[PDB]
């Protein structure tokens, strides 16, 4: 029973919680497209919009 | 594993970067060719007179 | 002067050449041995005109390799043992597994 | 060790291509003070840059 | 035994890991893709 108590203190000093890391990682994945399509699109338009 | 990995960290083509410099050169391109355009109006107006 | 258009043609060469340089870094990609090839650029020489900014134009002054010594030397001796000691580990696999039950 | 043995080799690789970066900033020096010598107050706008 | 140990020893020598190439496989599709629309590109100059 003590080693039982000892485990559930060393997972407490190590999480998964699987579930916030992963809806976290959604939030971040949808940033990244985010970040990226403003990259390629802000950029092409100006260019060609800029050069004519 | 570890230290090839750091080797690449360094070396390793990062795939991200050189694609937006791809896009950033080709507008640079662009940009010099229309130039050369602009001058070919300026010295055919003097060449019109 | 022909400045006009040998600006612009110093520019367009200047560009293609860092273009093909860039690509370099894209063709290799997955291919091991490889390292990423980064470009320097700077303004022409001086035919200055009779001083001041008339520059002339630009051109790229090469490519440089993204290398090193005190950490690639120091490779060596790791895959050496990555080799050595994971194969006396594995031979005595190769006979363990026999021997055992 | 080895690591801090390589942290050595890198203190001498830093202080390698200093001695030539010393070197052109001296023959920067050397132009750009020819260059104003002849401009009359005109210079080099790409070794102003450089230097 | 000494027959099951052989067939795996050589599945040792012999044999393909799935995941790897499979990884290698997507990726080397991805590096193609970039080379061609490299190449249209620089065609289009």
């Amino acid at each position: 029973d003590r080693a039982l108590g000892q485990k559930l203190q060393m997972s407490n000093l190590v999480d998964v919680d699987w579930n916030s890391v992963i809806s976290s990682y959604v939030m971040q994945q949808a940033a990244l497209q985010a970040s990226y399509k403003t990259f390629t699109d802000m950029q092409g338009m100006s260019l060609f919009q800029l050069n004519r | 594993k570890q230290l090839y990995k750091q080797q690449q960290s360094v070396s390793g083509v990062n795939l991200d970067e050189e694609y937006g410099n791809l896009q950033r050169y080709q507008q640079y391109y662009l940009a010099n060719a229309q130039v050369l355009q602009t001058a070919n109006a300026l010295f055919d107006a003097l060449l019109n007179i | 002067m022909s400045s006009l258009i040998n600006h612009a043609m110093s520019g367009l060469n200047a560009a293609q050449a860092a273009l093909n340089t860039v690509s370099n870094n894209i063709n290799n990609y997955n291919v091991a041995g490889y390292t990423r090839q980064t470009t320097i650029l700077a303004q022409a020489n001086s035919t200055l005109g009779a001083g001041g900014w008339i520059g002339n134009g630009v051109y790229v002054s090469g490519v440089q390799r993204e290398y090193d010594a005190f950490i690639t030397n120091q490779l060596r001796g790791a895959q050496n043992q990555s080799s050595g000691l994971t194969t006396r580990y594995e031979q005595m696999s190769k006979i363990d597994n026999l021997l055992a039950d | 060790r080895d690591q801090d043995k390589q942290v050595n080799i890198a203190i001498g690789s830093s202080v390698a291509q200093i001695n030539n970066y010393a070197k052109q900033i001296a023959n920067l020096n050397d132009q750009i003070s020819r260059m104003t010598g002849v401009g009359a107050g005109a210079s080099p706008n790409d070794l102003l840059d450089q230097r």
